[PDB]
């Protein structure tokens, strides 16, 4: 089983943490200095063949207009390759790798206004190109007084931009209130760490400050919990479909019109 | 009179410190733009004045998604600062003169990189020869321990391989040695009161802005209270006569 993951994020907002969070497994940093925004991929095996895909350099430019190219090019360079499967003559379908972006994780800085311009472009132009889901990166930076008041922000910057962003599935009854539960929840406020420490007498995730311990897999605490759960079998194959039927298929008609 | 100017990305926490810092509401009616106005949105000047302070701010800073000039409205309001004076100097009513020179800035630091962007190094270069600048840490109370100590570290190593000439603490005892140890400051500003102190809130625990063991404010505060005349006389004594000396080349 395939399945793609693309992280865009600015510099150091806790990409490769959150990963390592998602899977329990250890998967380095970037600089500031990059000339550019490029891409990372690597592949793991674990069942399942996970590709993972970080954006590097993103949003350090003082120049940041050319921001969303270079990621629109490697969805396209992905939405290419698989047309090129279908069109060969003695094709290969069942034992070719996916390589095509399920599911982009946008961070979003924990400014506690709205969304930045650079999110609003970037966002805007991967619309029609991959299932966005966005997030707020690093949510311990926020409090619950402001939590709520920042995700109305920026789901009216969404709305009124007519950003469309990934919706879980409604149309499956058996599990269609706790997906729109985790619709209501969008962004979802996520904290990510690679250490964990004796809290009750469970070793889990944290980040201990000296006021207090954050729990990574406490509800109450962030909604981590909330954005592991779209790795359910039912949850993960309709990213997988829904880039096939909605954002490929929009690809193949924009290489079939000409 | 004191003019302390406040430079930093938008949604940093600069004016909830700075309203901290003193206990004034300076921005009652100030409003944020949306995100489709930041694409083009161009940097201004607003200065507030309270009391001999005066507190300019310059929104718009780094929302831009090109720079095309957003050192260049900051820069050249220094430098009329320093041409008024001059031509208010070379007067004849040099009694009643208005000292408007930016005495100390306030650059805000991200605590969510990995050290300093290329924004960062670009201004402080464009204006260390003018102006004392402070290097600030916004949003301390995301950072752990050894987090803010490899953030700190990180930042003076890259000031020192940039040649960032920020402004430098002269030379009661414990006082000045822990002043400097903690430089730059990592800071937790906040209006809000919580059995009752004003911090932040969070679920897991309560940050304590006057606490010193949870953030820098009350070494920032006690920092600028305490050589608030030397900056000014660095900023009369150096950077004036710099830029008068400059000026004389055309
Ligand atoms: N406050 C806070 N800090 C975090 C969180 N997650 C990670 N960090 C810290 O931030 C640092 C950045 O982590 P990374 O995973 O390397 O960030 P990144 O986005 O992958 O950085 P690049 O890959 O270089 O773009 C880590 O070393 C952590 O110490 C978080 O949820 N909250
Ligand atoms: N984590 C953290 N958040 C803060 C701090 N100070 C302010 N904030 C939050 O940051 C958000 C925007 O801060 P603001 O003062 O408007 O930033 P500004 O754009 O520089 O003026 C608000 O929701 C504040 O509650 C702080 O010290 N730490
Ligand atoms: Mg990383």
């Amino acid at each position: 089983f395939c399945f793609n993951i693309l992280c865009v994020g600015e510099t150091g907002l806790g990409k490769s943490t959150l990963m390592d969070t998602l899977f329990n497994t250890k998967f380095e940093p970037a600089t500031h200095t990059q000339p550019g925004v490029q891409l990372q991929s690597n592949t793991y095996d674990l069942r399942l063949k996970l590709t993972i895909v970080s954006t590097v350099g993103f949003g350090d430019q003082i120049n940041k207009e050319d921001s969303y190219k270079p990621i629109v090019e490697f969805i396209d360079a992905q939405f290419e390759a698989y047309l090129q499967e279908e069109l060969k003559i003695r094709r290969v379908l069942h034992t070719y790798h996916d390589s095509r972006i399920h599911v982009c994780l946008y961070f979003i800085a924990p400014t506690g206004h709205s969304l930045k311009s650079l999110d609003l472009v970037t966002m805007k132009k991967l619309d029609s190109k991959v299932n966005i889901i966005p997030i707020i990166a690093k949510a311990d930076a926020i409090s619950k007084s402001e939590l709520t008041k920042f995700k109305i922000k920026i789901t009216s910057e969404l709305v009124s931009n007519g950003v469309q962003i990934y919706q879980f599935p409604t149309d499956d009854e058996s599990v269609a209130e706790i997906n729109g539960t985790m619709n209501a929840h969008l962004p979802f406020a996520v904290i990510g760490s690679t250490e964990e420490l004796k809290i009750g007498n469970k070793m889990m995730r944290a980040r201990q400050y000296p006021w207090g311990t954050v729990q990574v897999e406490n509800e109450a605490h962030c909604d981590f919990v909330k954005l592991r759960e779209m790795l359910i079998r039912v949850n993960m194959e309709d990213l997988r479909e829904q880039t096939h039927t909605r954002h490929y298929e929009l690809y193949r008609r924009c290489k079939l019109e000409e | 009179e004191f003019t302390l100017m406040v430079v930093g990305e938008s949604g940093l926490g600069k004016s909830t410190l700075i309203n901290s810092l003193f206990l004034t509401d300076l921005y009652p009616e100030r409003v944020i733009p949306g995100a489709a106005e930041k694409i083009e949105r161009t940097v201004q000047i607003e200065a507030s004045t309270v009391e001999r302070l005066t507190v300019v701010d310059t929104p718009g800073y780094g929302d831009a998604i090109n720079c095309r000039d957003c050192f260049k409205t900051i820069i050249s309001y220094i430098d009329e600062q320093f041409e008024r004076y001059l031509h208010d100097e070379s007067g004849l009513n040099r009694r009643h003169i208005i000292d408007n020179r930016v005495h100390c800035c306030f650059y805000f630091i991200s605590p969510f990189g990995h050290g300093l962007k290329p924004l960062d190094v670009a201004f402080m270069k464009a204006i260390h020869n003018k102006v004392n600048i402070v290097p600030v840490i916004a949003k301390a109370d995301t950072l752990t321990l050894k987090e803010r100590e490899r953030l700190k570290k990180r930042i003076l190593d890259e000031i020192e391989e940039h040649n960032i000439k920020i402004y430098h603490l002269p030379d009661f005892k414990e006082q000045t040695r822990l002043l400097k140890a903690s430089i730059p400051f990592s800071v937790v500003g906040s209006n809000q009161l919580i059995k009752k102190v004003r911090g932040r809130l969070y679920p897991w625990g309560v940050v304590e802005v006057e606490n010193p063991e949870h953030n820098d404010f009350l070494k920032l505060r006690t920092m600028l209270i305490t050589h608030m005349q030397d900056l000014q006389e660095v900023t009369q004594d150096l950077h004036y006569e710099n830029f008068r000396s400059e000026r004389l080349k055309r």
